Order: structure tokens, then C-alpha cells, then sequence
RNA sequence: UUGUACUUAGGGUCUUUACCUAGGUAGGCUAUCACGGGUAACGGGCGGUUACCGUCGGACUGCCGGAGAAGGCGCCUGAGAGA
RNA sequence: GUAAUUCCAGCUCUGCGAGUUUGCUCCCAUAUUGUUGCAGUUAAAACGCCCGUAGUCUGAAUUGGCCAGCAAUGGUCGUACGUAUACGUUCACUGUGAACAAUCAGGACGCUUAGAGUAUGGCCACAUGAAUGACUCAGCGCAGUAUGAAGUCUUUGUUAAAACAAGCUCAAUGAGAGCCAUCGGGGGUAGAUCUAUCUCAUGACGAGUGGUGGAAUACUUUGACUCAUGAGAGAGAAGCUGAGGCGAAGGCGUCUACCUAGAGGGUUUCUGUCGAUCAAGGGCGAGAGUAGGAGUAUCCAACAGGAUUAGAGACCCUGGUAGUUCCUACCUUAAACGAUGCCGACAGGAGUUUGUCAUUUGUUAAUGGCAGAAUCUUUGGAGAAAUCAUAGUUCUUGGGCU
């Protein structure tokens, strides 16, 4: 957590050393492509989809089944989200904290942290417009915030 | 460390160097010019007519009256005090003569005990003081 | 941020040699592995193990205890044979030992190799 | 130069701290920078045996006053709560009492 | 012993004591536990850390429940290593 | 920054070009320093100082190229001049 | 300044020598202009903090192994089977080649030597030499690919039905987002609460009370001062409160409900380099100060008395308005201090302590992990020293930016 902050974090997952396996379990390449697409129909973000398979269907790495990452499977079938997931959550956070700063405007700690989210988005939207996921003409305003999250 | 080291970073180094020269007083003194508004006018030696004779005295701890003539210059028509070296020598100079003045030799500033004046008289009447003080040349 | 590896790693090896350790733990690379290989030919170092973690890598050096500094200078200056014998006089302490690892077109090799092959290139650092 | 690593302040990790008052100067000083918890007997000692003749309720426990005391450096030195000392034994961060 | 430490082939103690990432091969300390309520006879897989509270097919109450680290095993419930 | 930047047509020139006159667009340069100001500024081959890197000076420089004939301005003659 | 080893003279001695002082400009001395190559805790020197564009900087990964080695290279292992004996990315960088006077370096030659000059040497008609390099960045060609770049339009691309294993690496003790259980005086809004102080009303008493080193000004029988009950007001949250926690810094302490942010931990979730630092530019910013309302208890710049003093525009004392509190606009500074810029790595022990997890029934504990916060030391190195686990890894000089 080093970006907009004082602090040096180190805390995350570490992938298992062997991508292949495990023979001991029991799962299939074709059956797992159905189950990913199962949840994405009902409106879940790929960050949560892998976690449901981990905690229901004992799927450690989903790659280690299919040979394929989760977002590729959705885009292969042709049914991912339109916005990136990291971008979606920030604009959904930033519209909510701006809703708060209407009501009571004295918390400058709210204002200071409205920037540093609004700042984070303008970094990401640049990155995604290079990869050509969002078209040049796409924008983020206060008026256009609720249109994109919905 | 404490500066840009990278391959493409030669504009930062060249342009930052030009700024830091203006801290250096020698570059600052040369460039300002800044030297023209000077009695010498940046010339090592100057000449002109004596106005009179003045006694200016040393600071401290050195109790002594120094005897520096007032001299109008030729080219500027300014006036400036100027020290007369060697004992006697004020008597040798005469009133209302032409004299050649030069610097104290300190590259500006005020030299010894003697404040104010920054100038010494090299010649009088086209002869030179050393010859006069020694008495191997004459004045009428 | 890790600006450079070959720069960073040779600092850690030097801090082992001052202290007088037996072995050191360096994220690995393909220039760092070659830089260690070239000083292994001149017998400044022992013999080392470039381990896998499906990641950047690690190296475990085995120190022989015969080594004073590894620099790695940057930025990577171009150097060409006629120009080179200035960079010996600056960088090394003596004339009579210590080598200047530069990546010649053929590969990364000492100055003593590079003048034999007649190929200059960009320089990485030195050791002595 | 720096006299103390502390700077005479016992605060780490915080920009601001509250003020108190030396009892004598009445001076406003930060809390971080000469406190004593002070238990004195309310009657006295030589007064107490004269009192305990005239006490209603037999035996009794004659109470103690309690006071948290705040000074300040100027006030502390004048009263000999603290003094200056040698540069070596400045570091000594324990009080005078000692135990086995 | 600052100078000599053998770091190619360390002890079994020292691999467990060092951090998840700091080991010579980095790989996690977390595995899929098999589980069983003594009510049922159906053998349920689960991820030890979780996030989601675990149920079997049949009953209703969660088999394991979420904290920071490992799953908090509610009731008398047991683990078959497979 | 207003012939200022492109375009189409012309005049003019030894020729090409806003060089100049027309019609049609409204452009060009700029933090990689535009524009403006200063120079005790002719540019260059080079000269002085130095362990290397540099740094100061360059009217002359025993040569090269430019500009000027007291100050602007105009023109004839000619292969060639605003002599 | 009347004993001058520095003045004025003599004598002796010294330097350099047909030269030798004296002015001003200028380079070296000078790592005191720092690319090589300085310094910034206290000597002059780190923006008050955070965002942030131009700018500079940007983790790993792609055709090798093995034998003869002294290299150039030449064999073997791998056959990956496109063009249909040359064609299948360009650059930067390196080598090599083209291209482009005197002076500088340098070869030849006894101008009597030297600075110079291009000569000059052989008695029978001969032999020569007037080289080469540098001047030098850009532009131009072929050859080599270690490093460093660009090349690579994918909810499906290139030449109805084909083919390219068609393809978009890893999951960094880089970064972001998600999820889980905790944690904290992070911030805001609203209402209670607790004594204290002041005022006012009622009762009790009966001469002082205050205040000081000592007094006086001051309030007092139109009853103060203390004591008791009762009502109101505005401000503040004692003790717990510590080299303890949180916050970008400024800063943040009663309790309850409310909206809000995030660090750290855990994670066989997801993305895949999205990042570091920053001229401009943008916000936050103690206390004082300003403008307009709402308050006005305490304390109080000014001011007014009283003391002290030679004087006292002060220190001490008694009163006192602006301010001190709330709301809306401003101002933009502090010893805004760790007087220590930010990100990254490594280098030593020791026990404290805050959060949280792990293996144990030493479970409000023991040992160990990451992240904080300090400390100690007979440790190393640094420093002018004081001192500092960073101010170390720096003439053994170069991780990246300001």
C-alpha cells in the first residue's frame, strides 16, 4: 500500500510453485469454463468469481485447471464487463464520497481523500486508453459517474 | 545522487550549470559590467591635472598621515584621491601638473592602512617618481 | 523502485566481502549471471547457484574471499578501443590488476579479452 | 549542538501535545516535557497522636492527601526536584532508588 | 555466527520460521481441508483460510467460519488428510 | 504572428518562392524556451592556459568567407557592381 | 611610541641575470562551479505538507548446451522440413571503409647549433624526400547483435470454406482493485454528561476580605468574605495519560447514535508493469491577523491605577476593551525542527513495545513471521568533532528524480 500513502506494506498471495496439477483433486477443462460463465451471467466481477470457485469447488488456481486466466475465458465467450474492475470500484467509491461532501462540507479529510481517488482514476483511465479498451473521447465527470456504474 | 545522471539528461545539466554561475562572484562581476561606472573606467592607467594636495590618515592601529593628492582625470572629467609613495615626493610633485595614475595593485578594493583611495601616482610630467625620488632625472 | 539490478546486486556482494562472509543471496538476471561468470574465469569468486522460483530468480554466490570491490557504473557509457585506455586509468586503482567488464558485441568480457577480439561496446563496471 | 537525543521532550510519533501548569510559576508547559505523584498525610505525624485522643470512632485511619504535580524546568530546578548533572550520568534514565 | 550461515540447504525448522515469500522456493502455507460433521457422512472440501462460511450439502449451519487467518472450526468437527 | 501560415491563378526574376498582386480557406511558432531585451558580438581555421575533463580569447591571426567606403538612398556601363 | 632583525643610509649577503620589478584583464592554484568531481543535522545550504503535468528515470523474460582452446573458428546434441541460391524488421552502439592549407602532434635532413626551413646527399651526370596521424560532431556504405529502444490495431487478427501448435509471457519482498477478522484520542454532524468558575435570588453570621518580598489601589455593616440550597450562562473535558496509538503534515483525549476515510495483517481471489520523482498548476495548512453576523463565563495585547526604582513606558499587584468560542469569506506565515527531501537494495547483536496472524494448552502466555514505534551496546564503518544502524556501503569516488 505504497502509492498515495506513507506506509510500506508486504502482504499478498503467492502462487503455488507448480502451475500444473493436481491429479489428486478432480476437475475438468470444459466443465470449469461453464462455471465461470455461470456466475458472470448473474452479475459478478472477476475478482470475486475465482474466490467462489476456491471456497465452493476447491479450485486453487483457475489457470492451473484451464491453461487460461479468468478474464480471457469471459472475453473468449464474449461476456465480460465493459469497464475494468479496479476502475469500476474507484468511481463507485468516489461518487459515494462526493455524495457525502454535499451533506456536510467541513470534513477536509473527506476532501483530501476525494483527491487520491479522483487522482487514482485519471492514472488508470490513461493506461486503459493506451491499450484501447476505452476509446479516446471516454471521460469521468460528476454527471457521468452514475451513468457508468449503473 | 544529488543530480541528474541519466543518458538523455544533458539539458538539465547544461541549463542548471548556467544558473549556478550567477552565484559565483567573479562571473557576476565580469558579466554585469558593472565596471564602466568606475573612475578608472576599467583602465589600468589614467592621467590628468592635479587640483591640490590633501592629508588623509590611516585607520587603526597605525597612526600616520599619508599625503594623497586630489587629481582630476583627462577623459572622464571626474576627480579622485590618489596616494603619493616614497618620503619627500609630495614636494617633488608640484601644483597643477599633469600626472599618470595607476591602481593600488589589489585588483580593486582598498589596500593597506589607507581607506578610500585605490590609486597611486606612477609619473609626473613624463618622468616617473622612482627616477625623481632617486634623483637621476630632473624637473625644471 | 528498482532502477537497476546489476548496479544493485554488486553492492550487496561487496558488503559481503568487506564483512568476510562465506555466501551471499542476490532478483537475478542474464547480465548479472554473465558478470559473475567473467570474474569466475579470473578466479576472484568461487562458484554459484542460479535458482528457480518461476519468478525473477535468485542467486546464491559462494565467496572465496579474494575480492575488494565490485562497482557497476551507470549510465552505460559507449566505449571504443582507442577511447578505452582512459577508462582503465580512471576506474581501476592500479595498472597491474583488475578488469573492466564491458558488453562487447560478442558478449560481456574483460578489457583484456575485448582488445584481443577487437570489439568495444557499452561498459557495465569493473572489479578489483 | 544537541544536548539530548530526547531534546527534553518525551514525545515520539506525534506533532502535538497538551499543556499543564507548574504549581508555582503557573506557567503553561507541554505535558510531555517533570511530574510527581505525591502522597502526604493529611494531619501530620506529631499532630496525629494529639488528635487520636479526641477522635470519635476508635482506632480510625487518618486519611492521606493525593496530588499529581506538574512543574516545568525553571520551577523544578529552583525547588531541587531536579538538578543538573555530569555529561556521562545524564544518560542514567532510572531514579535514585535501587533494589535487589 | 554472523559470517557462516548455510543458505542453499537450510533446516526444516528454518523454512517454517521464515516468511511465506522469503523461502528459497516461495510457496504458501495453506491447503484444502476435507471436513465432516458427525451428523452427516458426506465429506466436504474447503479452503482453510476462506472468506465465505462453509456449509455441507445437507444441514444448514456453517461447517467452518471466517476470521483473519485460518478457519474457526465450529462444533465438534474433524479433518481427514487427503 | 496579419503577407503572418497553406492553397489556386497571375506578374516579376537568371531561375524557385509572399519576392509582389488577386480569389479561397484560418492557419503557423512556443516550457525540447517562442517572442522580446542585452552585448565593452564580424563568423571560421585556430591562439593562451592545462595531467585528463575543461576553460578564457579570437580586430589582426601572415589564410578562408562575409560586410563597409563621412551618413542613408538611387542608377548607368558590363560576363560580373546596387562599384 | 628614543634599544626598529620590516623606515632612512652605509657595509656584508641573497635571488634571477641582459634582463628585472610595477599596474589592470585573464587562466591555473580551486573538487571555491563539480560530466569526470564539491557540499546541504549543528559551519552557507532539504520547498510546511500532499496531489500533479512538462521533464528525467523505468523489475524479470526471447537459440542454446557439449567437446577440441590460445583465440579466430570447426565439429557433435536438437530437425523445428516456409521463400518458389538471394530473400525474411529497422535504428542506437561497436569494428571496418568511403567522404572531408598553414598551425597542433610526428617522420626525414648536422640551417655551425637552436628557434626554423623543405630540403639535401653522391667529383663523371645518379639517388632521392616533401610520410602518417589528429583536426571531428553531424551526414554515407557493408559487416557484427551483447546491452538499450522501437516493431506487435484482437468481445477475435493475417493470406462462403481453409491454414498459421494462430496469438496477447511471469505473477516481482513493483503497483492497483477485491474479499475476511480485527485495530486507532483519522475527520464530520447532533444530543446528553461531569465537576469547576462567574453572575443572580433566598437564608445564616457580624468586620474585615483581597493581594505581597513587604504594601497599596481594590470590594466591604445599603452586610461583602466564608457556609448551605436553587436557577441560569458560556468555555473546557482533570485523574486514567505513557519516549503509547492514529493522521499527508498542521494536528487529534468524557459518553451515545449517525455519515465518512484508510494504514497494517491474512488471502492456492483479479489485472499484468498500470510505476519513481517532479518546473508550472492545484488543494490542506498551528497561533496571531482581517471582513460580516451570533455570543461574551474565564483569561487577557492596548489602556487605567498601585507599588518598586535614580527613572520603570517593564518585571510584581488590582481592574480592563479588542481577541479567546461558534458560522461565512479571507490571509498562507512559524525553532511548520528528526534544524536530516522522496523511492530502492544490502550490511550486528541485545532485550522492550503497538497491531495482527502462525505452530503449540507456557493461550491476557511462550517461541517465530511480516508492519510500526522507540531503546541499549565491550560491534563495524563514517565524521572536524559533538555524535550517527543511518549521518554506513564515497579519491576502493557513478541505483533513479527533485
Amino acid at each position: 500500500g505504497r502509492l498515495h500513502s506513507q506506509g510500506k506494506g508486504i502482504s499478498s498471495s503467492t502462487c503455488p510453485y507448480r502451475r500444473s496439477a493436481p491429479h489428486w483433486l478432480q476437475l475438468s477443462a470444459e466443465n470449469c469454463v461453464q462455471m465461470i460463465c455461470d456466475y458472470a451471467k448473474k452479475g459478478v466481477r472477476p475478482s470475486q468469481i475465482g474466490a467462489l470457485l476456491r471456497d465452493r469447488n476447491g479450485v486453487g488456481m483457475v489457470r492451473a485447471v484451464t491453461g487460461v486466466k479468468v478474464l480471457r475465458i469471459l472475453k473468449a465467450n464474449g461476456l465480460a464487463p465493459a469497464l475494468p474492475e479496479e476502475l469500476y470500484h474507484l468511481i463507485k467509491k468516489a461518487t459515494n464520497v462526493r455524495k457525502h461532501l454535499e451533506h456536510a462540507k467541513h470534513d477536509v479529510d473527506g476532501k483530501y481523500r476525494l483527491i487520491l481517488i479522483e487522482s487514482r482514476i485519471h492514472r488508470l483511465t490513461r493506461y486503459y486508453k493506451t491499450r484501447r479498451v476505452l476509446a479516446p473521447n471516454w471521460k469521468y465527470n460528476a454527471q457521468t459517474a452514475s451513468a457508468l456504474v449503473a | 545522487k544529488s543530480k541528474a545522471c541519466g543518458r538523455l539528461a544533458a539539458r538539465k545539466l547544461r541549463l542548471a550549470h548556467k544558473s549556478n554561475l550567477w552565484a559565483s562572484n567573479a562571473y557576476r562581476r565580469s558579466l554585469g559590467t558593472s565596471i564602466y561606472k568606475t573612475p578608472l573606467e576599467g583602465t589600468s592607467m589614467a592621467s590628468g591635472i592635479v587640483v591640490g594636495k590633501v592629508a588623509v590618515e590611516a585607520k587603526q592601529p597605525n597612526s600616520a598621515i599619508r599625503k594623497a593628492v586630489r587629481v582630476q582625470l583627462k577623459k572622464n572629467s571626474k576627480v579622485v584621491t590618489a596616494f603619493v609613495p616614497r618620503d619627500g615626493s609630495l614636494r617633488l610633485i608640484d601644483d597643477n601638473d599633469r600626472v599618470l595614475i595607476a591602481g593600488m595593485g589589489r585588483s580593486g578594493r582598498s589596500v593597506g592602512d589607507l581607506p578610500g583611495c585605490r590609486f597611486k601616482v606612477i609619473k609626473v610630467a613624463g618622468f616617473s617618481l622612482l627616477a625623481l625620488w632617486l634623483g637621476k632625472k630632473e624637473k625644471p | 523502485v528498482r532502477t537497476s539490478v546489476l548496479a544493485d546486486a554488486l553492492k550487496a556482494i561487496t558488503n559481503a566481502e568487506r564483512r568476510g562472509m562465506r555466501q551471499v543471496l542476490i532478483p537475478s538476471s542474464k547480465v548479472i549471471i554473465a558478470f559473475l561468470k567473467v570474474m569466475a574465469s579470473r578466479n576472484y569468486i568461487g562458484d554459484f547457484e542460479v535458482i528457480d522460483d518461476h519468478r525473477s530468480g535468485k542467486i546464491v554466490i559462494n565467496l572465496l574471499g579474494r575480492l575488494n570491490k565490485c562497482v557497476a557504473i551507470c549510465p552505460r557509457f559507449d566505449v571504443g578501443l582507442g577511447d578505452l585506455e582512459m577508462w582503465q586509468a580512471k576506474l581501476l586503482p592500479s595498472r597491474q590488476f583488475g578488469y573492466v567488464v564491458l558488453s562487447t558485441d560478442k558478449g560481456i568480457m574483460d578489457h583484456e579479452e575485448a582488445r584481443k577480439h577487437n570489439a568495444g561496446g557499452k561498459i557495465l563496471g569493473m572489479f578489483f | 549542538p544537541v544536548k539530548r537525543r530526547n531534546h527534553g521532550r518525551s514525545k515520539m510519533n506525534r506533532g502535538h501535545t497538551r499543556t499543564v501548569n507548574c504549581m508555582n510559576c503557573g506557567r503553561q508547559v507541554p505535558k510531555d516535557k517533570i511530574t510527581r505523584f505525591a502522597i502526604k498525610n493529611m494531619v501530620d505525624a506529631s499532630s496525629a497522636k494529639d488528635v487520636s485522643d479526641a477522635c470519635i470512632y476508635q482506632g480510625y485511619e487518618l486519611p492521606k492527601t493525593y496530588q499529581k504535580q506538574y512543574y516545568c524546568v525553571s520551577c523544578a530546578v529552583h525547588r531541587h526536584v531536579v538538578r543538573p548533572r555530569n555529561v556521562n550520568v545524564r544518560r542514567n534514565r532510572v531514579p535514585l532508588f535501587l533494589k535487589l | 555466527t554472523t559470517l557462516d550461515v548455510d543458505i542453499l540447504h537450510p533446516s526444516v525448522e528454518q523454512e517454517l520460521h521464515t516468511n511465506k515469500k522469503k523461502t528459497l522456493v516461495p510457496n504458501p502455507r495453506s491447503e484444502f481441508l476435507s471436513l465432516r460433521c458427525p451428523s452427516c457422512t458426506g465429506l466436504t472440501t474447503a479452503f482453510s483460510h476462506s472468506n465465505v462460511p462453509v456449509f455441507c450439502k445437507n444441514c444448514q449451519t456453517p461447517l467452518a467460519t471466517p476470521t483473519g487467518g485460518r478457519i474457526l472450526l465450529a462444533d465438534q468437527v474433524e479433518i481427514r488428510p487427503r
